[PDB]
């Protein structure tokens, strides 16, 4: 069953931006309803935990700029696994998240902190979301080769040979 | 494709050149007349 690749997949939510608008405060809230947000990530678990509790270079800059991002670490350091964190922000139109997974290897002999490993690239441009360059290059080259093949077969069709002259047109 | 066609065509042109070289380069009674002219001249003299 034909599936559109998620790298080119682009979601638009006019109702959400009309109701709430685009801001770093609710950029994760905007991302929550997208298909790219896995329901198995620990961010959703933290979200239900918060809901139950209520019912009952630029990395350091964005680190020190917002306190909710702080709360994100102090709620995310306890849970290791696939997590969604912000990468960088330039207002009022550009935001990009950092898709990384954490394995807090607390074993004896490792003086390093929890291991952070990239998984995917996500770019929020306007109200749209974008998600390999190797594929782009090979696709461009293969389409170029197809066009070249068509041109060369047409040119060879145009070619006419005679023994007494050689090849002419 | 290009190489096969070019080689065959070159061979054919070579054969024709050989044939052309073959074609080009290979370098390799009186008395009766007396009476004939005598009769001719006397006939003209009579007829002139």
């Amino acid at each position: 069953m034909n599936v559109t690749p998620l790298d080119e997949l682009q979601w638009k939510s006019p109702e959400w931006i009309q109701v709430f608008g685009l801001r770093t405060e609710n950029v994760l809230d905007y991302f929550a309803e997208s298909p790219f947000f896995d329901k198995t990530s620990n961010n959703q678990v933290i979200k239900m935990q918060r809901q139950f509790s209520q019912l009952n270079p630029a990395r350091r800059q964005i680190l020190f700029k917002y306190p909710m991002y702080m709360q994100l670490e102090e709620e995310l350091m306890k849970l290791d696994g696939t997590e969604y964190v912000l990468s960088s922000v330039r207002e009022p139109d550009f935001w990009v998240i950092r898709k990384q997974r954490r394995t807090n290897n607390s074993g004896v002999g490792s003086a390093k902190g929890p291991e952070i490993i990239p998984l995917q690239d996500y770019y929020i441009i306007g109200a749209n979301i974008y998600q390999t360059i190797f594929k782009i290059v090979q696709s461009r080259l293969m389409s170029t080769s197809y066009h070249l093949n068509s041109t060369l077969e047409s040119l060879y069709d145009l070619i006419e040979f005679q023994p007494s002259q050689g090849v002419h047109y | 494709t290009m190489q096969l066609i070019k080689n065959v065509q070159d061979l054919l042109i070579l054969t024709r050149s050989i044939k052309e070289k073959w074609l080009l380069n290979q370098i390799p009674d009186e008395k009766q007349i007396e009476e004939l002219l005598d009769n001719c001249i006397e006939t003209f003299v009579a007829e002139k």
